[PDB]
């Protein structure tokens, strides 16, 4: 008798953010 | 920050990350021997035999 058995699992995840703000209000008629 | 002249400024990090990892491993064996003789000197051409 013989019996051999093999199992195997990997699983991944990757996850990635940016944000960019930025404001510009130039009053010194003239506005901005 | 806005004083006299006006600046603006902006940031954002995000970051993630999974790893994962299974291993299962399984073994069975068996064996058995079984083995019969028998000899009789009994003296009969068909009971012995027999």
């Amino acid at each position: 008798e013989e019996q051999i058995e093999a199992f195997k699992s990997i699983i991944q995840e990757k996850t990635s953010n940016f944000n960019a703000a930025i404001s510009l209000k130039f009053t010194p008629s003239l506005h901005g | 920050y806005e004083d006299k002249i006006n600046v603006g400024g902006g940031l954002s990090g995000d970051h993630c990350k999974k790893f994962g990892g299974g291993k299962t491993e399984r073994a069975r064996k068996a064996m058995a021997v079984e083995d019969i003789i028998s000899r009789v000197r009994g003296g009969s051409s068909g009971w012995s035999g027999g």
